[PDB]
């Protein structure tokens, strides 16, 4: 909540008008403003809970309010406020079709790609009439564990459980498969600001950045990073240029465009694993340099603040330390995952059967 | 649906950069001048300057430098843009023809990086080996001055060094080395690299890291015989050179930040330096002869010679004259003397050249005629700050000196004057309050008030306060319309800075009143906490206090509704009447905003523009005494301006010097779907928007009509360039885009830059071509090009001249629709 230097806001915002201050300075002194409102989160709105954890997260990018919202049994839900009509829901197997990785279809915003434990990357509605299948393990005790897509340059990639990565096309047009990890592929993303480099992350304590249109031999990457622990998830910037990582153990590392390998600076913090909780996943938000993260307390980790809760914190992210906490009773559970609308007006959460909604004050 | 037209009724006027050089001949001493996307070039005589050649660049002019590499017989210029683009040019001159010569030209923008706090920075090495670009932290590109290299290849360093704060390429070095300072937690430094192209890499540079000054900020590469490096900061100056090391601390600078310098002698011996105060230094170095004949520095001095305009930049010319390029106030050519004057300054003003920006407010009056609008914008910041009245008959422009910066301005007819509000910088008296530093509008009023409002202040806490804190104070001016004389001025409250500004009548009252919406300012606070909306009366040649309104935040913005007072307070937006007891009483309030920085109106709907919210659509239902969520565009825009184009059209200006146009979703079959706007029109406009405003300044022929565009909306920018934007119909659009196509293939570009891209929609988000704009300036430019290059343009046009039937258009239908769309403003 409390914060070094600012001051000169509508000094700032004038200064802008004058042209002296610089747009970063000026969106310096707002990323503040949003911390500052951002202590004042502190009542929460919503709840909305049902069967089998939760294991992804997606919002509608056009609507604040509207998100899609997976199960660890293949449940999905379509949630939207300030509707009150009960919202969509699809059921699945409930026991071994885990969904894993879920992202809308940017064409038809009813649409969604899915992946899940049967091993079915899958594009389906949300009035549960599946359109179409991607790929397929073929064989059970195989199945795909990330999953992302791109709409400018309109490309599907997805990951495995023992290292291999697979890319489609909107259409299907599989020239894809190869190995690239030597172990489950935890998290994968691409690139929004260019188009043809991809990076992936894996079990095997290493992330690795790819160039999909020029690599084709096994392990002709571009880069790869070795980490301490393995990890569960690496991601672009809205920026690009900011490559965030978070381990299984604790730390975040952010890599920069700047020779990829090196690191920038070390945010240690305990996100620690577990086998029956959601893998944590970090993020950024999509308009300031700030990142937030739910902690998962360990009484072995060398805390810095000797306050030790479950929570989520905010990290500013060229800097490498916290600028804000969100906590709330009745909410004591764990959240493992956290995400702020591309708006960056609100921010949904996901527990373990309680999914929350962080919104501001009502004045 | 929405189809909008845009052109220059002023290009802007701020000085940006300015060097000189021999660019148009080996024996032609140049000034070469940078207004953003506009690049003049002057011939320096012994009187002043000769204009030889303008042009207009697809880009905002960034870097500006002139360099000679071996075989050519005079210098080249080297620019790079906004986007990126970079460039090599050449003048060349036949006969009457001018024309500029791309000898070079490629994109060097990277795929990612984030832009440095300190800007672009671009250096040229002193033997024209290379280009260094500072463009993102942590990197250095560099782009090696091959003769083969027409595409400007290039490569990227690391950089250790995160935060660099300037660097320059020194002289006397037998590899290229560079000189930086930076900033890390330890403070800031400065330090040297060698570039090696065989190895594309940094190399140890010839002299070890120096700690220098917490706010050492530019770098003077020295020439030989000196050679070294000089670094300025905000209280000494220092000098390195391997084992030299000399450093000054002359308490006369201090007062003021040196932010521009100038080599006044070839060989380094003087240099000019100006401050944020307009006054102007010489810095002289002291040589010191050696026994084997080469030359170290014996001292610096630093002597005050006198005051010029606030400079963005300086440039001596010859013969003691200099140009003073200014972004703030008007640039100057000035004369300086070897003798001082009375007064003991040794500069002279010479010329002075019109500078309208920074264009902070404006509004448009018939002050002298009706149907002739003329625009009175606030102009400049501090002693530069100004009003100027601009109107047509090509524009006749008048300065109304103000001595201070102007905030808002207002035209009241019924008092016959305008109100103005203003801020001036004081700094701590000897014993007691605040003192001026000059003379200015609110303290050479015909008559002056002070507030008295106690309520001003809640729980105030002394804090304790270090020598010399300047402060800021502002203060509401009422001026005479015709002779633009002081006649009166209020100051407000210690702390409170006025935001907003309205004349207006209120409910069923008939008086007039001047109403202001302040914030108070406390350095500790991430937002304000407290306000005021104040209405005063002005009568009698002084204002009455009227009505006070506290709020518990900065009132951003107000407007007159429906005879209603709307206005946003942070995150609120908040309707107050007036009573029949003279106050104002909130009628409903609306809630979800960020920060509602930008309100206009039309009828009972309200367009509100949040700092990063950017538009909202509101209305006000009259049978329910509330506002009613419309619609919102979902797409993140940080704003710098909003207009209301019509109840369906709505004209939002952001931060990175983009325009778009928002309609109501007409495919929209759901309320949900109904509350989303649409980006229908998105323009890479090239400049910042401080104020939109409905008027014209073209004579108005009533009964005109069956004419291209409608409507006409004026809008002013931080560079003082003024625009206009006007509507368009379907027919008339596809006209002007095939009009533009073809245009854009005959037209020459300097530095090959196409259009498109320049004009394409462009932020650190996304970057998409441009929709529903025509680039009325492009347009224009039809009617500069030769006749044949005029035929080739029509050739194959279907067009429908009036009403009819389409058929071959001839170069003659085109001039004469250019023509008619050129007299629009």
């Amino acid at each position: 909540q409390i914060l070094p230097p600012c001051r000169s806001i509508v000094r700032t915002l004038h200064q802008h008008k004058l042209g002296r201050a610089s747009w970063p300075s000026v969106q310096q002194g707002l990323q503040q403003s949003f911390l500052h409102t951002l202590d004042s989160y502190r009542i929460l709105q919503k709840a909305a809970p049902f069967d089998r954890r939760a294991t992804s997260l997606a919002w509608h990018p056009t609507h604040p309010s509207t998100v899609a919202v997976g199960s660890k049994g293949g449940d999905i839900m379509l949630w939207n406020f300030g509707i009150k009509d009960k919202p969509t829901f699809i059921k699945g197997i409930g026991a071994g079709g885990s969904i894993t990785g879920l992202k809308f279809n940017p064409l038809n915003t009813n649409q969604f790609y899915a992946s899940s434990m049967e091993g079915t990357t899958r594009l389906q509605d949300f009035k549960g009439n599946i359109l179409r299948v991607f790929a397929s393990s073929d064989t059970i005790n195989i199945w795909f564990c990330s999953l992302d897509v791109s709409a400018s340059s309109r490309m599907v990639v997805t990951g495995d459980n023992v290292g291999n990565v697979i890319l489609l096309n909107m259409d299907g047009k599989e020239l894809w498969n190869l190995r690239m990890h030597k172990k489950k592929v935890t998290h994968v993303a691409l690139n929004p600001c260019c188009d043809w480099f991809l990076a992936t992350a894996s079990v095997d304590q290493t992330v690795k950045i790819w160039d999909l249109r020029q690599v084709r031999g096994k392990a002709s990457f571009l880069y790869s990073l070795p980490h301490r622990h393995p990890v569960n998830a690496a991601c672009f910037s809205p920026d690009g240029a900011r490559l965030l990582t978070t381990d299984q153990k604790s730390e975040i590392r952010v890599y920069s465009a700047s020779q990829w390998d090196c690191p920038l600076g070390l945010i240690p913090h305990p996100h620690r694993h577990f086998q029956h909780l959601t893998p944590i996943k970090a993020a950024w938000h999509p308009r300031y340099n700030l990142i937030v993260v739910g902690r998962y307390p360990d009484p072995n980790f060398k805390s810095c603040t000797p306050y030790e809760l479950r929570t989520i914190d905010v990290f500013d992210g060229n800097s490498g330390k916290m600028m804000c906490q969100l906590y709330d009773p009745e909410s004591s559970g764990i959240s493992s995952l956290n995400e702020f609308n591309p708006m960056g007006d609100t921010l949904a959460s996901a527990m373990g059967y309680h999914i929350l909604i962080w919104s501001q004050e009502e004045a | 649906m929405s189809y909008n037209y845009v052109v220059t009724a002023q290009k802007p006027t701020a000085v940006n950069g300015c060097v000189t050089g021999h660019f148009t001949s080996a024996e032609d001493l140049n000034l070469l001048i940078a207004k953003n996307t506009r690049l003049e070039i002057y011939v320096v005589t012994a009187e002043g300057l000769r204009p030889v050649k303008e042009v207009g660049m697809y880009g905002k002019i960034a870097v500006m430098e002139l360099f000679r590499p071996k075989g050519e017989s005079k210098d080249l210029l080297f620019i790079l843009t906004a986007k990126y683009n970079a460039c090599i040019l050449e003048y060349k001159q036949s006969g009457e023809s001018i024309d500029i010569i791309t000898r070079a030209h490629g994109n060097v923008q990277d795929r990612i990086g984030r832009p440095s706090e300190t800007g672009i920075i671009g250096i040229i090495d002193p033997e024209c080996r290379m280009i260094g670009l500072r463009l993102y932290d942590g990197l250095f590109k560099v782009i090696p001055l091959d003769r083969d290299n027409k595409e400007l290849k290039a490569f990227n360093i690391r950089l250790e060094e995160l935060h660099v704060i300037d660097v320059k390429f020194l002289y006397g070095c037998q590899a290229p080395t560079i000189c930086f300072v930076y900033q890390d937690p330890q403070g800031r430094h400065v330090k040297t690299y060698e570039v090696s192209l065989r190895e594309k890499e940094f190399n140890k540079g010839p002299w070890k890291q120096e700690n220098v000054e917490a706010e050492a900020s530019m770098v003077i590469a020295v020439p030989e015989p000196f050679g070294g490096a000089i670094i300025i900061g905000q209280e000494s100056i220092t000098y390195h050179n391997g084992d030299k090391y000399l450093a000054i601390a002359p308490p006369i600078i201090k007062q003021s930040t040196i932010v521009c310098h100038n080599r006044v002698d070839p060989n380094g011996s003087r240099y000019l330096l100006g401050d944020m105060e307009g006054r102007l230094f010489m810095l002289l170095l002291e040589k010191e002869e050696q026994m084997d004949g080469t030359v170290t520095l014996k001292d610096l001095r630093v002597e005050l010679l006198g005051e010029t305009s606030i400079a963005e930049c300086l440039t001596y010319l010859d013969n003691g004259v200099v140009f003073v390029g200014s972004r703030l106030g008007d640039s100057q050519l000035v004369k300086l003397n070897v003798d001082s004057n009375e007064q003991g300054s040794y500069v002279v003003a010479m010329e002075t050249f019109t500078n309208l920006g920074p264009i902070v407010d404006m509004c448009v009056v018939d002050l002298e005629r009706q149907g002739q609008g003329q625009l009175v914008t606030c102009s400049g910041a501090f002693k530069e700050g100004s009003l100027r009245i601009i109107r047509n008959g090509k524009l006749h422009i008048r300065t109304v000196p103000l001595y201070e910066s102007p905030r808002k301005i207002c035209y009241q007819e019924v008092s016959q004057c305008f109100g103005v509000l203003s801020s001036r910088i004081e700094v701590q008296d000897t014993s007691g309050g605040t003192t001026a530093l000059r003379p200015s509008a609110s303290t050479q009023a015909l008559s002056s008030s002070v507030s008295s409002s106690k309520l001003f202040s809640s729980s105030t806490a002394p804090h304790e306060t270090s020598f010399g804190e300047e402060v800021e104070v502002h203060n509401l001016l009422i001026i005479d319309q015709h002779t633009f004389e002081v006649l009166h001025a209020h100051q407000f409250l210690q702390n409170e800075y006025a935001l907003s500004l309205v004349s207006c009548k209120l409910g069923k009252d008939p008086n007039t009143y001047f109403i202001v919406g302040t914030a108070m300012v406390y350095p500790e606070e991430a937002e304000p906490k407290q306000g005021r909306i104040v209405v005063f009366q002005y009568s009698d040649g002084k204002l009455q206090t009227v009505a006070e309104k506290e709020v518990k935040g900065a009132v951003y913005s107000m407007v007159e509704f429906n005879g209603k007072l709307l206005a946003s307070i942070n995150s609120t937006v908040r309707l107050y009447e007036w009573t029949t007891e003279k106050e104002l009483r909130t009628e409903c309030n609306h809630y979800n905003n960020i920060m509602a920085l930008y309100l206009k109106t039309k009828g009972d709907f309200i367009l509100v523009g949040d700092l990063m919210r950017s538009v909202l659509l509101l209305a006000y239902k009259p049978m329910e005494g509330n506002f009613e969520e419309i619609a919102r565009d979902f797409n993140p825009n940080w704003m710098s301006a909003v207009e209301i184009l019509d109840d369906d059209n709505f004209l939002g200006a952001e931060n990175a010097f983009n325009l778009f146009v928002c309609q109501k979703d007409s495919a929209a079959t759901t309320d949900e779907e109904r509350q989303h706007l649409q980006e229908v029109g998105l323009f890479h406009l090239g400049e910042f928007v401080n104020v939109f405003c409905h008027g014209s300044l073209v004579m108005q022929n009533l009964g005109e009509t069956s004419t291209p565009t409608q409507g006409s909306v004026l809008f002013g920018t931080v560079n003082g360039m003024i625009g206009l934007v006007t509507s368009l119909s379907e027919s008339w659009y596809n006209l002007l885009l095939d009009m533009q196509n073809r245009l854009n293939k005959v037209i020459k570009s300097v530095g090959k830059i196409e259009h498109s891209f320049w004009r394409s929609f462009h932020t650190e988000r996304k970057t998409e071509p441009a929709t529903g704009f025509i680039d009325g300036d492009l347009i224009e430019s039809f009617l500069d090009i030769s006749r044949p290059k005029m035929q080739e343009v029509v050739a194959n046009l279907q067009y429908d001249d009036g009403s009819g039937m389409k058929r071959e258009a001839t170069a003659d239908d085109l001039i004469k629709v250019v023509e008619e769309l050129t007299r629009i403003h």
